RNA sequence: ACUGCAGGGGAGACUGGAAUUCCUGGUGUAGCGGUGGAAUGCGCAGAUAUCAGGAGGAACACCGGUGGCGAAGGCGGGUCUCUGGGCAGUAACUGACGCUGAGGAGCGAAAGCGUGGGGAGCGAACAGGAUUAGAUACCCUGGUAGUCCACGCCGUAAACGGUGGGUACUAGGUGUGGGUUUCCUUCCUUGGGAUCCGUGCCGUAGCUAACGCAUUAAGUACCCCGCCUGGGGAGUACGGCCGCAAGGCUAAAACUCAAAGGAAUUGACGGGGGCCCGCACAAGCGGCGGAGCAUGUGGAUUAAUUCGAUGCAACGCGAAGAA
């Protein structure tokens, strides 16, 4: 029963899973639903098709909560994060300017070993 | 084959019903080489179905076709731990090949007599769009839709 | 000796940002994480995510390279203090004061040891999940020492250029780094030419079993030190020295075998790379394996069940005719 015209949208898209919350321009979020969140669990989650479900799932939400519009803040490397984009966009929401806010450590934290499979 | 596509047999007219249509489900029906006694069920069945409806059997079949249409398949691939399904488009021709074979297995196997009536049971059922061809259709898209995750 | 030059050479002190984690509060609800697939695990008692603030340790993206420095090991976030070495130029000074170096001494990656501190993240050991016949592993979830600091110890690495140090000589071609030098000196070009100190590649002679080396030699010579006499046993035993320990160094023998090995060639193989093809895969058509009959085979019986054949490529075969 909120009424935020204007806003912020982050997409969390990592190999396992993407994640679409949408906050107001102080990061307070509004609706933060994920690939998860609609029907979908394994694996399945990381697929494009799931990152793109979630984000419309996210927008009907911001719609129905009163978010007319949206910036977008993007990081992980995720396979999802174009079909969200476009998702968002022709689901009811404008996006305007994309940016990628991905945190790049300046050789702080050691890494884990590599895998051996 | 490895070396390009191979060109499909033409298929000629038939006199009593001037269309392709009807030789292809002689053709499909066809078995042991009696074309004379699959052409004779065929026309048993086509007969049988003008006289419960009165419209033309050809336009009667077509609708069938028509109802019976699929849209895509599930041709399943394996990569790597699991194997999966991968719903593809399929070409006219393949679809309405899929829709006769799945309309005279379901007569082959029905609960009447001979395969006039069954065949004409069978074609009107299509036809209305209630049939065993129609639910497996109906059973194939939705199977297919489930997997639309693996669109690749 | 004097004048310049470049540098992650080293030690100490102060200090900065990114990121991870954690803490507190706000927004907020049902998932998060993970894989080839999952589950263990975390959240619903408010998690993941988002914002703001704070705490803490580790490491310093971009510059960054084929580069530079250092005897080797190794060395870059920034600033300051102290300090080492090298190169170039003048020839200013001494006048063979040089080279190597048995023993000896010092330095010396990582792992490990002692004492105190610290611990974000990673992570032996360990635990659970998963794979598998088994999985004391590879994968996932966690997680202790350790990785960090201070002072000591240990002195071991494929510590490699698998090439000891010093000097003299032996065509060239082409990059890079630090200097100097006249000229082409404005042909602005910071290019070309000359010299010194390096660092790469290609290449002449020469050497080599070959691969290859080739002015940074494995070429031509000299001086000094170290090392080998077939492969295991064995760098092990005993003794000795060092070490808190782990262990390090010196270091055999009996016995056993006639090979162990280094290069290159052919072939074959690969769950290596590239291409192509086959009812080989795929779309379908008709069968076997279930039942009865005929034929051949194995086994058993008997007088023989004469005999051969035994994967695909033997099994209605030899046998196109057993009273
Ligand atoms: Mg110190
Ligand atoms: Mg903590
Ligand atoms: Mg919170
Ligand atoms: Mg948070
Ligand atoms: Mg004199
Ligand atoms: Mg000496
Ligand atoms: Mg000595
Ligand atoms: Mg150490
Ligand atoms: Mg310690
Ligand atoms: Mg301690
Ligand atoms: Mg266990
Ligand atoms: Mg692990
Ligand atoms: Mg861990
Ligand atoms: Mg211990
Ligand atoms: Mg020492
Ligand atoms: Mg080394
Ligand atoms: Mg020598
Ligand atoms: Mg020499
Ligand atoms: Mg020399
Ligand atoms: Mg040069
Ligand atoms: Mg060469
Ligand atoms: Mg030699
Ligand atoms: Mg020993
Ligand atoms: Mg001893
Ligand atoms: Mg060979
Ligand atoms: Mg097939
Ligand atoms: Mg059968
Ligand atoms: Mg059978
Ligand atoms: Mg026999
Ligand atoms: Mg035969």
């Amino acid at each position: 029963k909120k009424n935020v015209p204007h806003g912020a949208a982050h997409i969390k898209s990592t190999f396992n899973n993407t994640i679409v919350t949408i906050t107001d321009p102080q990061g307070n979020v509004i609706a933060w639903a994920s690939s998860g969140h609609v029907g979908f669990k394994g694996s399945r989650k990381s697929t494009p098709f799931a990152a793109q479900l979630a984000a419309e799932n996210a927008a009907r939400k911001a719609q129905d909560h009163g978010v007319r519009k949206v910036d977008v803040f993007v990081k992980g490397p995720g396979s999802g994060r174009e079909t969200a984009i476009r998702s968002l966009q022709a689901a009811g929401l404008e996006v305007g300017a994309i940016s990628d806010v991905t945190p790049q450590p300046h050789n702080g934290v050691r890494p884990p070993k590599r895998r051996r499979v | 084959p490895r070396k390009g596509p191979a060109p499909k047999r033409p298929l000629v007219n038939d006199p009593v019903y001037g269309s392709q249509l009807v030789t292809q489900l002689v053709n499909k029906v066809l078995l042991k080489g009696k074309k004379s006694l699959a052409e004779r069920i065929v026309y048993g069945a086509l007969e049988q179905a003008r006289d419960k409806t009165g419209t033309d059997p050809v336009i009667t079949l077509k609708r069938a076709l028509d109802n019976v249409k699929p849209a895509l398949e599930v041709r399943s691939r394996r990569v790597g731990g699991a194997t999966y399904q991968v719903p593809v488009e399929v070409r006219p021709d393949r679809s309405t090949t899929l829709a006769l074979r799945w309309l005279v297995g379901y007569s082959r196997q029905r609960r009447e007599k001979t395969m006039i009536e069954r065949l004409a049971n069978e074609i009107l059922d299509a036809s209305n769009g209630l049939g065993a061809s129609v639910k497996r259709r109906e059973d194939t898209h939705k199977m297919a839709e489930a997997n639309r995750a693996f669109a690749h």
